[PDB]
C-alpha cells in the first residue's frame, strides 16, 4: 500500500518552535486560534495532516540526543527547564552561542507569505507523482527560509547543541525505521565504499583524465543512489547529506523538466540554485553538467526494510536484497554510460578521434564490459526484538544507533584488510599470451604495449612517435585524411598508449556531457541524452598542467592586450574568439573574452622547443615574467572525520588519544573526562545548566547513584513544582536515567551518536565545501575533487600558501570575505541570517606537490596521495594543552619540491580551538612565512637567509630562554636585514616546538623555524 | 661468462666535482652531489656510464661500434650492453691536518670510515674468488684494516694525533707496524671511527654560494643566489667495470681503457668542474 | 639448498609498465618493487644457466626445464630473517615471531583488532629501518648543445639498503647449486648487479596450519576468477590482490602474461589450497606447475619455517 | 559473569557429560543459526592425548585445540587435576563471534602431566568418517544446546562443517 | 644429552638465582656471540608475574613469556610447580636461529598455577630504563654464562638487542 508518510517527519516542528516556545512577540497566538501544535497545522497547507500518536511519540525522541540529554519529560515539557533568552551553539563546541533576534515570521499574514512560496513552488506536481512533491519540498525547504530573511532556529532552547533543520531532516531518517518497524520489524545501514579511489584519481596524463576520473567516481556512486532518493523519498541519506548538494539540485530540475513543465517555474527553483546550493555562477547550465565531482565515493543510507514490485510496498525478501540491487544497477549505469558513448561517437563518424573511438570499441566490448570501479557494500540489520518492549521504546533502545553504526563501520574496517584492484577483475591471460588483443594503431615489437595512462593495462590503441605521424597514422588505421588526424593529434598526444579504460576516459574527456547518462539515470533515455548532445554542439576547455603553470604568464599578457598583440598580431594567441567554448575552470571562464586567447597549448608556443626562444624574445621585449614550467597540487584531507561520525575524541585531542587508545580506554580517563564534562555542561542554555553539573558531579569520583539523586533531584523537584500545570513525575526513573546516560558516555567514551549529529556533521561538510569551492576559484585553481571533508586542486605555485591558510581558517568557520551568498562568521556559516554550524574542532592535513608540467601525473598524484596519509599518521609535533608539553598527530601541512620536504603544524594547541579566540591562532605559522616571503621578493631580505639559519640553530635550540632566541632571531634576520631599524620578528611561540617523526624516509628538520625556511625554499624552488 | 672478468678502478679527483641530483636532500645546499644511502658523496653509475661513454664516442670517433657494443647504442638499442659499471663509492676524502706530533709535516690527509672501507670489501670480495684477475694483496689490506673498527686508526704513520678540518681533535693508532700503502700518493690515510669520519668528511666537502649579477648595475639580481656542493679536488672514489665475454669487450679493454687517464665527470664543465683521473688497480 | 642474492648496490624492480620516452612533453618515472617478483629470481638464474637449443616458447616451459621447485623469497639482513605483511595499500617487513598472534588478532574484536595491526605497521614494520627508495632522476644529452634532450629526464625509485641485505630462496636439486656458486649477476631492472652464495640448509615443508604466508604472488587460474572475486573473505585474512605480469621474457624480447595474484605479504586462509586444485583444469594443471616450479604460490605459516606450494 | 569449560572435539566420543547443565545463563557461548557451528574456542599451545584423554601441555604454537566454551560447572568433581582461569575473557579466540560477550568470564580447564616419559610427536587430524560425525553429534553435541533438531531441518550445514572446522593435534603417547 | 631451562625475564630482578652452581651441565644451546643473543624462545598463551615471580598463563598467542633455555635444575627445593617436559627440538620454537639442535630436549619452567582470584588484566611493558637494565649483567648473563665479558668487548649490541628481544604481558595485581 502507499507509504513513505515522511512530509509529515519533516514539518515536524513549527517554523517558530523556538519562538514559539518561549513567546516573545505571542501575537500569532490571538490571531491564529496546545502551544507549537497550531502553529505547526497551520503549515500544514498543502498535504496529509499530523499524527501526534504515530511519529512524535517515539521518532523524534530517536532522531536527537537532546531528549536522553535531557530527559524524556523534560524534553516534552516545554515549560520547566526554561531560558527565556535564545542562542544557537555548535554542535562541535558548546561555546560560541549566536544571538538570535526576532524579526521571523510573527503574524499570521506574514507567515502565509512563506505559505505563498511554499504553494507555488509545489503547484507543478500533481497527486500523480506521490513522490516528487516530498523529492522536491525536501531540499527547497531550507532555500525558501532562507529566501525570506529569516534567522534560523536552535534544535530547542534548552539545549541549543542542534539546529531547527538538521533535527527536523534527522526525523525522516528515522523515520524510514518507524515505517518498517510497525509492519514487520526490519531496518538497515547501507554502506557503499569505493575500492582503490586513490589508484584511480592517480591512473591519468592529463588533467582531464583526472577530472573525468572524478567525475566517474561521483556519477557511479550518484546512479545507485538514484533510485534510493527516487523510490523511498530523499531522507534516505546521511552521508553525504543533500541538503546543499550540488547533483541532487542539478538532478531535481531535471525530474523536475520531466513530465512536461514550462521553463517558468522551474526558474523558481533554479534562482534558489543559483543563488544558494551555487554561489551566484550559472555555469552548471551553460555547461549542462555540475561543474564539480562533489558525491565522497562513500555513502551511508538508511534505509527501510521495503521494496516496491507488488505495485506497492512489501516486507523485504531476503537478507541480501539491498546489496544485490545495488552492485546490479551499479555495473548497469557503468554499461549504459558506455554504450551511450559508442551511440554518440557513433553520431560521429567523422572528425577522426570519435571514429577512431568507434573502431576499437567494436573491438573491446567484451573487455568493456567489466567496470573499471569495484565497490564494497555492507549492510547491517535491527528489528524490533532490539528497539520495543512490545508496545513502546526501550531504556538502551536510544544507543541503539550508535551500536548498529560501530557495527557497520567495523566491518568495513575488516574489510578494507584486502584490497583487490579493479584491473584483477579482468581475463587477460589468453589475450596477453595469445595475441588476441586488438592492435588499432602501431603494433609492438615486444607482445603488447602498457597504458601510458593507466601504467597496468595493456594498450589497445597505439600512437606512433613526433617524427612522421600522417605518414603512419593513414597507413595504419588510426586516421582516414588529412584533416582527421588533426582532431586525432588533438586528444592523443603522439606516443600515448592507451588502455580500452584510459582511452574510454579519453572518450569521456571529449566532451564531458556524456556524464548526464549517469548523473540523471532512471529518468530519460540513454538516446534522449545523445541527441540533446548532437543537437546542442558545445566544446569544453579543460586546462593542462601547461595552462596552469603558465596562469600568470596569460594573465601579464592580458593587461598588455594590443601591446604585446601587435608584436605578434599573427599566431593566435592574440586573436578573435572564434567560438563559444566555456569551461568550469573559473578563472579561464572570467578571463576569456580580455582579447588573449586563452585555449592555445602552451606546450606549443613557450614551453615547445621549436618555438620559446622566440617567445622568450617576445617576453624580454615586453617586462614578462618567463613562465615557471611548474605548478602546487594542493591536496587536503580532515582529521579524524571518521571516529568524529563515530563520535570519538581523536577529533578533539588529535595525538593525545590514539585511536588505539579506545581498545581500552580505561587508561586516559583524565582528558576525556575533562573535556567531555566541559562540552556537556556548556551544551546546556539555561538553568539547566547547574542540573546536569550537579549530576556530574554525583556522577564525579564514582560518587554514587541513588544516593547523590536527592540533591539533584531537590532541583527537579523545585522545577516542577515551580510551574502551575504539570501532571507527573517518575523522578526515580527519571534521574536514574539522566544519571546513566552520562555514565554511558563517559565509560565508553564517546558521544553517542543520533542521527541529527550525522546530519549536522554532513550538511557543515556540504557548507564548508561551498566555500572552499570559491576560495579555489579566489586563487586562480582548477578543482578536481573537493568534496566536503578532502579536496584535491591544482594552483599556481604562488597562492598555495594563501589558499592554504585560508582555506584552513574558512574550514573552522573563521574567514572575512563573503564567499558568493555565504559569509562565514568565527566558527559558523552565516547565510543571509542562518547561522549553519561548521567544524572548528576538526583538524585538516594538507599535502603540497610542486611538480613540473611534464611530471607523470601517476607519479605526482601517488605522491600527493602517500605523504597526507604516511605523514599525517606519523609526525608528532610540540603542543600544550591544559599547559603542558605533549604531542600531536594530525593537522599540519607537508610540502615537497624534488626532495625538499617540509612540515608546518596549523594548530600548536589541541583543542585546536576552544574560545572565540583561537580561532586566528589558526594557521597562523602560514601568515608568518606568507610575510617573510612578502619581505624576500620586494628586496629587503635576501635569499641566503634561507641558506643562513643553519648556523643560528644550533645555538637556538639549545638555547633555553625566551627573548635570547628573540634577539637570536631577530639578528639571523638582522643579518639579510629585513628594513632598517627591524620590524619584523618571529612571534616567540614558534619556538621550542619540536617537529618529531617516527624514523621515516621522509627526512625533516626538528624545529618549526628550519621547516619554515624549508617551506621557503620550496616555495621559491617552484618559481 | 656473464661477467668473466672485471676492472676495478680508482676516480681521482683533478679539479673539484659536482656530479648532481637536483636538489634531492634535506640540507641547506641547493644543488647537492649525488648521496649514497648513507648520506656519502656517490657517483651513480648511469652518471659515470654516461659521462665516459660520451668521452670515449668523442676521442675515439673510428671505435665508435665497439664502444657502442659494450656501453649500448642510441636507437635500435634492443642490444644490451656488454660492460656495465657500479656505482662510484667514496674511498678517501683529503682533509687538512693540524698535526701535533709525528715531527713528520703534513698539511693535508686521506680520510676514510668504515662504512665506506666496508663497502670497498663488499665491492672487491664479490670479484676477485669469483672472476679470475688476481689483486688479493688489496682486499687483504682491506680486511686487516677493518679488523680494527670502532677507533682512529693512522696508516703508514707515526701520527698519534692531529686536529682535523681545523674542528677535530682525534687520537690516532697505527695498524700493526707498518702496511702496504692502498694509495700511492705518499700522503697518510686515516680510517676513523664512523661517527667522527663523517663529521671530518662532510666538513672537508667544498659549500660555496653563489651569485649572478645584474649584467649592467654589478648588483645581484634578486633571488641570484643558490649553492653548490663540490667533492674537493684529489677526492678518491672507486668502482668496478664488468666486462660479459665477448669479442669486442677484449677490443674495449685493450685499445681503449689502456688509454683512459682523463675524463670529464658530473656538471659545470665551465667552471671546470669534472676532471677526473681514472686510475686502473692493475699497475 | 639456499641461495643468498647478495645485491652489490640500489636495485631496481619495476613495478609497472612503460619506462621509456614515449611522449614528448612529459617527463617518465618508475618505481622499484621491495620485493622482487620469482619471475625475476627464476629468469636470473636460468640466464645463468642458459641453454641454446630448448623452448623458444612459452618461456616458463624451458625456463622450468632448468629449474627446481624455487621456494619464495624473504629478507635476511645478518642471519635476522625478515618476512614481508601486506594490507590495503600497505605493506611491511616483519620478523617471525611477530607473525605468530596474526591470526588471532584479526579477529580480535574491532578497536583492539585495528590498534593492534596499526601498531604492526607503523611501530613495528622494520622495512624504513633497512630499505629505503632512493630516488635517481636521470636525463638523457642531446650531443648539438650539450645540454638536456627535450623532457628527456626521468626518475626511477631505486632500492637503497641502509644495511647488509640478503633475498633468500630455497632451491631443491644441488648441481644447480655448485654451478651458480659465486656468480655476479644482473639482477634487476637497469643493469644492477647482485652477487650469488649458495649454502645448504634444512627446512621442513609439510605443514597445515589454518593461515599461511604467501612469500610470492598466488596466481589466480583465470577461470576461478569470478569464482575467488565474489568470495574474498573465504581465501584471504589481509592482503592485497592485484593485476600482476609475470615480467619480459628475454629470448623472444616480449611482455609475459598478465594474470590476477594474490600479492606477497598477503595472508591467505587455507581454503585457498583446495579452492585452487579443485577449480583447474588438467591442461591449466600442466602450466602452473611450472608457474610454481619458478616460485609463484609459495605459503610459509605464521608458527615455523614452513614452506608449502599449492598445487604440489 | 558466568563459567564455562573445557572440550575438545576429536574422532572420540570420550566427552559425553561432565558438564551438568542443560540451560545455562541468558547467554550463550555457541549459537547456531543455519550456518553450521559458530563461536569455536580455539586453544593455542596445548597437545592432545586423545585416548586416556589429557591434553598434556606442549610448548610449541603450532599446534592447536579446536574447543568450545562448553556451558557450565565443570560437575563439582573435578578441578583437583584441572587447572581453572577467572580471564578478563578478551583473551579467549572465538572463532566468528555471533552475540558479544562484554569480556566477563571464567573457566575451568583441565590438564595433565608433562609426560616425560617418551619422545613427544604430535601430529594432525580432521574429523574422518562423516558418520562418526553424525554420532559425535548425537553424544555431545546433541545434550548440551538442544536447539539442534529444535527448529534445525538442515543437517547438511551443521554437521558438515564439523568436518574440518576442528583440526587438532594429537600425540598418541 | 643435557637438560634445560626457561627462565622468565620480567622488569622484576627475580632472576638473580635459578640454578645452584655458576654453570654446571656441559653444553648450552642459547649464545651469545658478537652479533646477537642466539637461539632465545618464545613461549606463548602465558604471562608473567612480575611480583610473586612465576608464570601466571592467559591463554592466547596474543599473549607471550620470552625466556632463556640454559642447562640446569631448579633450585633443588622446587619443581612442585615447575614444568618438566620434553619435545624433539623442532617443536622447540627458537628467534634467531644459530646454533645446534639436539633433539632430545628437557626444560625446566618456573611457573606458578594461575590460581584465579583477580580480574587478569595482562599488560605488556619495554625491557627498558637502563638503571635497571644495566646491573643485570653479571648475575642474569655472567652467573649463569661465564663465557661474556670473558672474550665479549661486545656486551651494548648485545644490549642493543636486549633492550627488544625480551617482551611479555605481566599482572600487574
Ligand atoms: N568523488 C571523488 N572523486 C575523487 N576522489 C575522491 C572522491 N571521493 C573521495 N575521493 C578520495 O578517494 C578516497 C576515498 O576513500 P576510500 O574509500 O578509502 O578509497 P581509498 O582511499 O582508495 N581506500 P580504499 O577504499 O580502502 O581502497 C579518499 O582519498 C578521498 O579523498
Ligand atoms: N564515517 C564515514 N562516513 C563517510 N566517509 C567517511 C567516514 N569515515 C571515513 N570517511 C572517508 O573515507 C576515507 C577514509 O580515510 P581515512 O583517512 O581513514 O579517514 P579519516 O577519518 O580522515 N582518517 P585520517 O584522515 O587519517 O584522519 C576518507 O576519504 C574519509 O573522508
Ligand atoms: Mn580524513
Ligand atoms: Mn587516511
Ligand atoms: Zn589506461
Amino acid at each position: 500500500e502507499f507509504l513513505d508518510y515522511k512530509i509529515i517527519a519533516l514539518l515536524h516542528d513549527p517554523p517558530n518552535k523556538a519562538w514559539v516556545i518561549t513567546g516573545r512577540a505571542r501575537n500569532l497566538t490571538q490571531q491564529l486560534s496546545r502551544k507549537h501544535e497550531k502553529v505547526a497545522k497551520y503549515i500544514i497547507n498543502q498535504l496529509f495532516g499530523k499524527n501526534y500518536s504515530e511519529k512524535v511519540d517515539n521518532a523524534d525522541k530517536l532522531a536527537s540526543s537532546i531528549d536522553r540529554y535531557l530527559g524524556s519529560i523534560v524534553y516534552k515539557e516545554r515549560s520547566l527547564f526554561e531560558n527565556r533568552s535564545i542562542f544557537l551553539k555548535n554542535i562541535l563546541l558548546s561555546n560560541i552561542q549566536r544571538d538570535i533576534g526576532n524579526l521571523f515570521p510573527k503574524d499570521k499574514s506574514k507567515l502565509d507569505n512563506l505559505i505563498l512560496e511554499y504553494k507555488k513552488l509545489l503547484n507543478v506536481i500533481n497527486k500523480t507523482n506521490l513522490i516528487l512533491k516530498y523529492q522536491l519540498f525536501y531540499l527547497i525547504y531550507e532555500l525558501v527560509w532562507i529566501d525570506s530573511k529569516y534567522e534560523n532556529t536552535p534544535s530547542d532552547t534548552r539545549n541549543p547543541t542542534h539546529t531547527i533543520f538538521d533535527h527536523l531532516y534527522a526525523t525522516a531518517a528515522m523515520m524510514n525505521w518507524i515505517l518498517s518497524l510497525e509492519k514487520e520489524a526490519k531496518g538497515y545501514l547501507l554502506g557503499i565504499d569505493t575500492i582503490g579511489v586513490a589508484d584511480f584519481i592517480s591512473k591519468g596524463r592529463k588533467t582531464r583524465d583526472l577530472w573525468i576520473s572524478s567525475y566517474l567516481v561521483s556519477a557511479l556512486l550518484w546512479y545507485v543512489i538514484t533510485w534510493f532518493i527516487e523510490e523511498y523519498g530523499p531522507d534516505v541519506i546521511l552521508f553525504p547529506s543533500l541538503r546543499f548538494n550540488q547533483f541532487y539540485a542539478f538532478y531535481l530540475l531535471e525530474k523536475l523538466r520531466k513530465e512536461g513543465v514550462s521553463e517558468d517555474v522551474i526558474d523558481e527553483i533554479k534562482e534558489l540554485i543559483t543563488k544558494y546550493i551555487f554561489n551566484g555562477d550559472d555555469l552548471f547550465e551553460n555547461l549542462k553538467i555540475p561543474p564539480y565531482p562533489i558525491i565522497p565515493g562513500r555513502i551511508t543510507l538508511i534505509l527501510p526494510g521495503l521494496i516496491r514490485e507488488g505495485e506497492e510496498y512489501k516486507k523485504v525478501q531476503d537478507d541480501n536484497c539491498f546489496i544485490s540491487k545495488v552492485k546490479e544497477r551499479y555495473n548497469e549505469g557503468w554499461r549504459k554510460l558506455i554504450e551511450g558513448l559508442r551511440c554518440y561517437s557513433e553520431r560521429k563518424r567523422e572528425d577522426g578521434f570519435w571514429n577512431l573511438v568507434c573502431r576499437v570499441l567494436k573491438l573491446t566490448e567484451d573487455l568493456l564490459q567489466t567496470t573499471p570501479l569495484n565497490i564494497r557494500v555492507k549492510q547491517v540489520s535491527v528489528t524490533e526484538d532490539e528497539i520495543f518492549n512490545n508496545n513502546k521504546l526501550r531504556s538502551d533502545s536510544w544507543k541503539i544507533y550508535d551500536n548498529k553504526y560501530r557495527q557497520l563501520v567495523s566491518e568495513f574496517k575488516k574489510s578494507k584488510l584486502v584490497k583487490v584492484t579493479p584491473e584483477s577483475r579482468l581475463k587477460l591471460f589468453e589475450l596477453t599470451k595469445f595475441d588476441k588483443l586488438p592492435q588499432i594503431g602501431e603494433k609492438s615489437k615486444r607482445g603488447y604495449e602498457f597504458c601510458t595512462s593507466c601504467g597496468v593495462l595493456p594498450a589497445v590503441v597505439i600512437m606512433p612517435k613526433e617524427d612522421e605521424l600522417e605518414k603512419k597514422l593513414i597507413d595504419l588505421g588510426i586516421a582516414r585524411d588529412e584533416k582527421d588526424v588533426r582532431s586525432i593529434k588533438n586528444m592523443i598526444s603522439p606516443g600515448e598508449r592507451l588502455c580500452p579504460w584510459c582511452l574510454v576516459k579519453r572518450a569521456l574527456g571529449a566532451e564531458p556531457r556524456l556524464m548526464r547518462i549517469l548523473l540523471l539515470g532512471d529518468l530519460y533515455s540513454v538516446e534522449k541524452i545523445v541527441n540533446e548532445i548532437v543537437s546542442r554542439d558545445v566544446k569544453i576547455e579543460i586546462p593542462s598542467t601547461s595552462d596552469i603553470a603558465s596562469i600568470k604568464t596569460f594573465e601579464e599578457m592580458i593587461e598588455k592586450k594590443n601591446e604585446i598583440c601587435e608584436d605578434l598580431k599573427e599566431e593566435e594567441v592574440c586573436e578573435k574568439p572564434s567560438e563559444s567554448v566555456l569551461s568550469m575552470w573559473q578563472w579561464f571562464n572570467k578571463n576569456y573574452y580580455n582579447g588573449i586567447n586563452l585555449t592555445i597549448d602552451p606546450e606549443e608556443y613557450w614551453f615547445s622547443e621549436k618555438r620559446r626562444r622566440y617567445y622568450f624574445s617576445v617576453f624580454r621585449r615586453h617586462r614578462i615574467t618567463f613562465p615557471s614550467p611548474y605548478y602546487a597540487l594542493v591536496r587536503a584531507d580532515s582529521d579524524y572525520l571518521g571516529d568524529l561520525l563515530e563520535g570519538k575524541l581523536t577529533p578533539y585531542l588529535a595525538g593525545i588519544i590514539d585511536s588505539g587508545d579506545y581498545a581500552n580506554i580505561s587508561e586516559k580517563k583524565e582528558e576525556v573526562n575533562k573535556l567531555l564534562e566541559e562540552y556537556l555542561v556548556n551544551a546546556g542554555s539555561g538553568s539547566i545548566v547547574d542540573y546536569v553539573k550537579t549530576v556530574l558531579k554525583c556522577i564525579r569520583e564514582n560518587l554514587n547513584k541513588c544516593s547523590c539523586a536527592e540533591k539533584i533531584y531537590s532541583n527537579e523537584v523545585a522545577k516542577v513544582m515551580f510551574r502551575v500545570n504539570v501532571e507527573k513525575a517518575n523522578v526515580e526513573e527519571e534521574v536514574k536515567n539522566s544519571l546513566e546516560y552520562f555514565e554511558t558516555i563517559l565509560n565508553e567514551g564517546r558521544i553517542i551518536v543520533t542521527p541529527a549529529w550525522h546530519v549536522s556533521i554532513s550538511s557543515a561538510l556540504n557548507r564548508g565545501l561551498l566555500v572552499e569551492l570559491e576560495l579555489v576559484n579566489k586563487h586562480k585553481g582548477f578543482v578536481i575533487y573537493a568534496g566536503g571533508d578532502d579536496l584535491l586542486a591544482m594552483l599556481p605555485v604562488d597562492e598555495v600558501l594563501d589558499f592554504i591558510k585560508e582555506s584552513r581558517r574558512a574550514f573552522a568557520g573563521f574567514g572575512t570575505e563573503k564567499l558568493g551568498n555565504m559569509c562565514l562568521e568565527n566558527g559558523f556559516v552565516r547565510i543571509n541570517n542562518a547561522y549553519y554550524p561548521s567544524l572548528p574542532i576538526v583538524g585538516r592535513s594538507y599535502s603540497v606537490i610542486i611538480a613540473h608540467y611534464a611530471d607523470p601525473l601517476f607519479f605526482v598524484i601517488n605522491d600527493s596521495y602517500n605523504l597526507l596519509e604516511e605523514g599525517k599518521e606519523i609526525i608528532r609535533y610540540r603542543v600544550m594543552y591544559n599547559g603542558e608539553y605533549k604531542d600531536a598527530k594530525k593537522d599540519v601541512a607537508i610540502f615537497r619540491y624534488q626532495g625538499l620536504t617540509s612540515v608546518i603544524p596549523l594548530s600548536l594547541k589541541r583543542p585546536i580551538v576552544s574560545s572565540v579566540s583561537d580561532f586566528n591562532e589558526i594557521a597562523s605559522i602560514i601568515d608568518v612565512i606568507l610575510e617573510l616571503k612578502k619581505r624576500i621578493d620586494e628586496g629587503r631580505i635576501s635569499v641566503s637567509l634561507l641558506y643562513d639559519y643553519e648556523k643560528y640553530k644550533h645555538l637556538i635550540v639549545a638555547s633555553d630562554e625566551k627573548y635570547l632566541t628573540e634577539f637570536l632571531v631577530k639578528d639571523w634576520i638582522k643579518r639579510n636585514s629585513l628594513r632598517k631599524h627591524v620590524e619584523f620578528t618571529i612571534d616567540e611561540k614558534l619556538y621550542g616546538v619540536r617537529l618529531t617523526i617516527e624514523n621515516y624516509p621522509i627526512k625533516i628538520p626538528n624545529d618549526l623555524i628550519s621547516n619554515i625556511v624549508y617551506t621557503l625554499r620550496i616555495i621559491y624552488g617552484g618559481e | 661468462p656473464y661477467y668473466a672478468f672485471a676492472e676495478p678502478f680508482f676516480i681521482h679527483a683533478i679539479t673539484h666535482l659536482h656530479v648532481g641530483s637536483g636538489s634531492s636532500v634535506e640540507e641547506e645546499i641547493a644543488l647537492p652531489f649525488q648521496r649514497d644511502e648513507l648520506g656519502y658523496p656517490t657517483i651513480y653509475a648511469s652518471s659515470l656510464k654516461g659521462a665516459i661513454k660520451s668521452f670515449l664516442l668523442k676521442e675515439f670517433p673510428d671505435k665508435r661500434d665497439v664502444i657502442y657494443k659494450v656501453l649500448g647504442e642510441d636507437e635500435n638499442p634492443e642490444e644490451a650492453s656488454l660492460g656495465t659499471f657500479l656505482d662510484a663509492i667514496l674511498f678517501a676524502i683529503p682533509s687538512r691536518i693540524i698535526e701535533i706530533d709525528s715531527a713528520k709535516p703534513y698539511v693535508w690527509v686521506y680520510v676514510t670510515t668504515y662504512e665506506l672501507l666496508k663497502k670497498v670489501k663488499l665491492y672487491l670480495d664479490s670479484i676477485s674468488q669469483l672472476s679470475n684477475a688476481s689483486f688479493s694483496n688489496l682486499k687483504n689490506k682491506i680486511d686487516t684494516i677493518l679488523a680494527k673498527e670502532g677507533k682512529n686508526i693512522t696508516l703508514d704513520s707515526d701520527l698519534k694525533s692531529a686536529i682535523l678540518n681545523e674542528d677535530f681533535y682525534v687520537e690516532l693508532e697505527a695498524l700493526n707496524n707498518k702496511i702496504p700503502s692502498i694509495i700511492n700518493a705518499g700522503v697518510p690515510l686515516l680510517v676513523l671511527e664512523d661517527s667522527i669520519g663523517r663529521e671530518v668528511i662532510n666538513r672537508s666537502l667544498i659549500r660555496v654560494r653563489r651569485i649572478r649579477i645584474d649584467r649592467d648595475k654589478k648588483v645581484v639580481e634578486t633571488g641570484g643566489l643558490w649553492s653548490e656542493e663540490y667533492v674537493p679536488m684529489k677526492t678518491i672514489f672507486f668502482s668496478v667495470l664488468l666486462g660479459k665475454e665477448s669479442k669486442e669487450s677484449a677490443i674495449f679493454a685493450s685499445c681503449i681503457l689502456r688509454n683512459l687517464r682523463y675524463v670529464i665527470l658530473g656538471g659545470k664543465e665551465t667552471i671546470g668542474k669534472g676532471i677526473v683521473e681514472l686510475r686502473w688497480v692493475k699497475d | 639448498k639456499r641461495v643468498l642474492i647478495k645485491p652489490l648496490e640500489p636495485l631496481m624492480f619495476r613495478s609497472q609498465g612503460e619506462f621509456e620516452p614515449l611522449i614528448t612533453g612529459s617527463h617518465t618515472a618508475a618505481q622499484s618493487l621491495i620485493i622482487p617478483r620469482p619471475s625475476t629470481i627464476a629468469g636470473m638464474l636460468g640466464y645463468i644457466l642458459f641453454n641454446k637449443s630448448s623452448g623458444t616458447g612459452d618461456w616458463l616451459s624451458d625456463l622450468t626445464n632448468l629449474l627446481a621447485t624455487i621456494y619464495g623469497t624473504f629478507i635476511e639482513t645478518n642471519g635476522e630473517y625478515l618476512f614481508p605483511l601486506r594490507m590495503g595499500n600497505h605493506l611491511a617487513l616483519v620478523d617471525q615471531q611477530h607473525l605468530i598472534n596474526l591470526p588471532t588478532l584479526l579477529e580480535k574484536e574491532y578497536e583492539r583488532r585495528e590498534k593492534g595491526i596499526y601498531e604492526l605497521f607503523y611501530d613495528k614494520n622494520k622495512l624504513f629501518q633497512i630499505i629505503n627508495h632512493q630516488d635517481r632522476i636521470g636525463i638523457s644529452i642531446d650531443k648539438s648543445t650539450r645540454t638536456v634532450k627535450e623532457h628527456y629526464l626521468y626518475s626511477a625509485r631505486y632500492l637503497a639498503f641502509k644495511k647488509e641485505v640478503n633475498y633468500v630462496i630455497f632451491i631443491d636439486n644441488d648441481a644447480i647449486s655448485d654451478k651458480i656458486n659465486g656468480k655476479i649477476v644482473n639482477f634487476g631492472g637497469e643493469n644492477r648487479i647482485a652477487k650469488l652464495e649458495v649454502d645448504d640448509y634444512k627446512v621442513d615443508t609439510s605443514i597445515e596450519e589454518e593461515y599461511y604466508l604467501a612469500l610470492s604472488p598466488i596466481l589466480i587460474p583465470d577461470e576461478a576468477l569470478d569464482n575467488f572475486l565474489d568470495n574474498i573473505s573465504d581465501y584471504v585474512a589481509m592482503g592485497k590482490v592485484d593485476k600482476i605480469s609475470l615480467g619480459f621474457d628475454i629470448a623472444n624480447t616480449k611482455r609475459k602474461e598478465m594474470l590476477t595474484a594474490i600479492l606477497e605479504g598477503s595472508i591467505v586462509k587455507r581454503s585457498i589450497i583446495d579452492f585452487i586444485k579443485n577449480e583447474i583444469k588438467n591442461d591449466l594443471r600442466y602450466r602452473f606447475s611450472k608457474y610454481e616450479k619458478i616460485g609463484y604460490n609459495t605459503l610459509m605459516s605464521l608458527c615455523k619455517l614452513a614452506l608449502r606450494k599449492i598445487l604440489s | 559473569s558466568t563459567q564455562r569449560e573445557y572440550v575438545f572435539i576429536p574422532i572420540t566420543n570420550s566427552i559425553t557429560i561432565d558438564v551438568k547443565i542443560t540451560i545455562g545463563g541468558s547467554d550463550h557461548i555457541t549459537n547456531i543459526d543455519e550456518r553450521g557451528i559458530h563461536n569455536v574456542l580455539v586453544i593455542t599451545g596445548y597437545a592432545v592425548d586423545e585416548k586416556n584423554g589429557r591434553l598434556v601441555p606442549t610448548l610449541d604454537p603450532c599446534d592447536y585445540v579446536k574447543g568450545i566454551l562448553v556451558a557450565g560447572t565443570p560437575q563439582q568433581a573435578q578441578s583437583n587435576d584441572f587447572l581453572t582461569l577467572k580471564l578478563p575473557a578478551n583473551k579467549l579466540y572465538l572463532i566468528r563471534k555471533k552475540g558479544n560477550i562484554s569480556d566477563d568470564l571464567k573457566i575451568y580447564i583441565p590438564y595433565s602431566s608433562p609426560d616425560a616419559r617418551n619422545s613427544m610427536k604430535t601430529k594432525p587430524v580432521s574429523i574422518s568418517d562423516d558418520t562418526i560425525v553424525n554420532n559425535i553429534i548425537k553424544e555431545v553435541f546433541d545434550k548440551i544446546y538442544n536447539i539442534t533438531q529444535k527448529e534445525k531441518v538442515k543437517i547438511e550445514k551443521v554437521k558438515e562443517d564439523i568436518k574440518e572446522l576442528f583440526s587438532y593435534y594429537a600425540l598418541e603417547q
